[PDB]
């Protein structure tokens, strides 16, 4: 019966603005406190920002304070983040989530429990950048053998790498990319394979860096 | 509030004039005092070592009550009840802190004062300005008595005996107001008499809930108060059982 | 000044059947107000624990909370296969509400050593003016391991990345990838790359590499 949605995620330039919604249905946003929290790839969970919708109360972390602003909209039963002075640390998927407590009232000892989050949406992806950039493709050539492509000089995230347009799957690992000083992205794409297939098994890795559209097949041959 | 459910953070009270917070941290060896109303600048006194006196003034700002209730960790239905301010005198204990609702008077005038005790501070909440706890102030700003060699609990002490004292001195300069009104028969006179027994009336009533809260404070008290504050609290409580009833 | 909650440890591995422990310090006293979430690949958090110890309608009885001053525990009692996961505990007695760092929960397997393959620079890549040589260590558990390049008997330091997988689905195991990156003119400088790979599964260090010329 309750469900939260996020939308709105997407690409955003620092000097652009980003508004991430969630919608409330089964409920009334209006006598609840819902927050956004997130998480940066490979990284833990942070509370972001929550609003009293009552009163219009408002919290945040240090580390967004003065740059986001929550806000409710009570007759579309919505909940808004809107992000402003954008940062490379605030790429990362973003979730809403309503808190409640359990609590009895009375006598000189009252039983009351502090919130916890109970419902969540399944999160939106904000991706902060400077310039979009497609990547550069080169094989990692064989001499019980491995080949591979190396992804190299791309921005921002995600690069996804295939072999034999989703054939091989097998043996294959795809590592997570790494930020470079240049402050492009890397990553590699292996997978291991009968020698006895090289020679006569063709080896293609397919390349597909959405952001700027790029699609890249490398044969690798010894 | 009637149509409200649990949890609505609204004031229910009459006064929106009035915002400032007023901060007194002591130890023996010094003291200091400001006034603002930036909350930000009272949030590090949380974490202070030695006894802090936070009073906010005019909880019609129910942004910053939330503000100053979340970074201490006071439950959203004890701040639900600071800014409620028709309800009856009461304390509620919790794992950190102690909760206090009592009546102050103060042309008669009465305003809820709410009381949080913790391991180092006495948050106090008002309506309005004005109170009956100068002599507190004084005795922290020249150091008389004992009150700047003690922890909070003894503050709260201080504070609730002046609250006391102030309550008998007033129902006495009542009675004798109303004894000299009797003694003078114009429309205005009467009326005003009628209205200062009401008055009376009302400021009686209120020593029962007020028994309560000093006999729950004195008896198997809870360990924000101290063992050796323990007979302050039951000389508050004895002074207000001094002229008892009798059947006869 | 906000509340920091010291979630141990980072990693655990485990079997189906085990008793599992997770445990978060606060920084000060949090009363009771201690939550716990449970976090799978690509989905929301889910509540499991509120309170310290109360269970969240629908949770399975084998999660269970409990608090000692500060130190506050979430247990499985006995580990299913959908129980390999990350947990977070979550204090809310204080604003800022602050999350533990996270505890994930992998699947115990034998030690297995990895197996070792290097990768000179294409000659594509040397055309632009960079040279990257790639040493690869494949499948192989526990995810500790260390990678040392030397180029003509020079250790190399701060010139070199790396980067590791999650465990795999099926055998449970990791993989590694150290990039070596150099100029093209650096690289055309020396004859002999070589990584040098140390694991709790190897008995001695093992090494790849390349002649540049081959
Ligand atoms: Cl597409
Ligand atoms: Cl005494
Ligand atoms: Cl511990």
């Amino acid at each position: 019966e309750v469900q939260l949605v996020e939308s709105g995620g997407g690409l955003v330039q620092p000097g652009g603005s980003l508004r991430l919604s969630c919608a409330a249905s089964g409920f009334n946003i209006y006598y609840s406190s819902i927050h956004w929290v997130r998480q940066a790839p490979g990284k833990g969970l942070e509370w972001v920002a929550s609003i009293y919708s009552y009163s219009g109360y408002t919290s945040y972390a240090d580390s967004v304070k003065g740059r986001f602003t929550i806000s409710a909209d009570t007759s579309k039963n919505t909940a808004y983040l809107q992000m402003n002075s954008l940062r490379a640390e605030d790429t990362a998927v973003y979730y809403c989530a309503r808190s409640f407590y359990v609590f009895k009232r009375g006598t000189k000892y009252p039983y009351y429990n502090y919130p916890a989050m109970d419902y969540w949406g399944q999160g939106t992806l904000v991706t902060v950048f400077n310039q979009i950039k497609g990547p550069s493709v080169f094989p990692l050539a064989p001499s019980t053998a491995a080949l591979g492509c190396l992804v190299k000089d791309y921005f921002p995230e995600p690069v996804t790498v295939s072999w034999n347009s989703g054939a091989l799957t097998s043996g294959v690992h795809t590592f997570p990319a790494v930020l470079q000083s240049s402050g492009l992205y890397s990553l590699s794409s292996v997978v291991t394979v009968p020698s006895s297939s090289l020679g006569t098994q063709t080896y293609i890795c397919n390349v597909n860096h959405k952001p700027s559209n790029t699609k890249v097949d490398k044969k690798v041959e010894p | 509030k009637k149509g409200l459910p649990p949890g609505t953070l609204v004031y229910t009270g009459k006064y929106r004039e009035d915002f400032e917070i007023e901060v007194m941290n002591y130890s023996i060896e010094e003291f200091r005092e400001f006034k603002t109303t930036d909350v930000e600048s009272v949030l590090p006194f949380r974490d202070s070592s030695t006894p802090t006196w936070i009073n906010i003034t005019g909880i019609h700002r129910t942004d910053v009550v939330q503000r100053v209730g979340e970074f201490f960790g006071i439950h959203p239905l004890v701040l639900e009840d600071i800014l409620n301010v028709h309800q009856r005198p009461k304390v509620e204990f919790f794992e950190n802190y102690v909760f206090i609702v009592l009546k102050m008077f103060t042309e008669l005038e009465s305003e809820q004062v709410s009381l949080i005790l913790t391991k180092n501070c006495v948050l106090m909440f008002q309506e309005k300005i004005g109170d009956v706890f100068d002599p507190v102030r004084e005795r922290i700003r020249y150091n008389r008595g004992i009150i700047r060699k003690k922890r909070a609990d003894y503050l709260l002490y201080s504070l609730i005996d002046a609250l006391v004292d102030d309550y008998f001195v007033l129902l006495e300069k009542i009675d004798d107001e109303i004894d000299v009104l009797e003694e003078e028969p114009e429309k205005e006179t009467v009326q005003r008499t009628h209205q200062l027994k009401r008055n009376l009336v009302e400021l009686r009533k209120t020593i029962w809930p007020l028994r309560e809260v000093l006999s729950s404070l004195y008896r198997d008290v809870p360990p924000l108060i101290e063992k050796e504050t323990v007979p302050y609290f039951r000389d508050v409580y004895d002074h207000t059982i001094q002229i008892a009833d009798t059947v006869e | 000044s906000d509340i920091q909650m010291t979630q141990s440890p980072s990693s655990l591995s485990a079997s189906v059947g085990d008793r599992v422990t997770i445990t978060c310090r606060a920084s000060q006293s949090v009363s009771s107000a201690v939550a716990w979430y449970q976090q799978k690949p690509g989905k929301a958090p889910k509540l499991l624990i509120y309170s310290a110890s109360s269970l969240y309608s629908g949770v399975p009885s084998r999660f269970s909370g409990s608090r000692s001053g500060t130190d506050f525990t979430l247990t499985i009692s006995s580990l299913q296969p959908e129980d390999f996961a990350t947990y977070y505990c979550q204090q809310s007695y204080y604003k800022p509400i602050t999350f533990g760092q996270g505890t994930k929960v992998e699947i115990k397997r034998t030690v297995a050593a990895p197996s070792v393959f290097i990768f000179p620079p294409s000659d594509s890549q040397l055309k632009s003016g960079t040279a990257s040589v790639v040493c690869l260590l494949n499948n192989f558990y526990p995810r500790e391991a260390k990678v040392q390049w030397k180029v003509d008997n020079a250790l190399q330091s701060g010139n070199s990345q790396e980067s590791v997988t999650e465990q795999d689905s099926k055998d449970s195991t990791y993989s590694l990838s150290s990039t070596l990156t150099l100029s093209k003119a650096d690289y055309e400088k020396h004859k002999v790359y070589a990584c040098e790979v140390t694991h709790q599964g190897l008995s001695s260090p093992v090494t790849k590499s390349f002649n540049r010329g081959e």
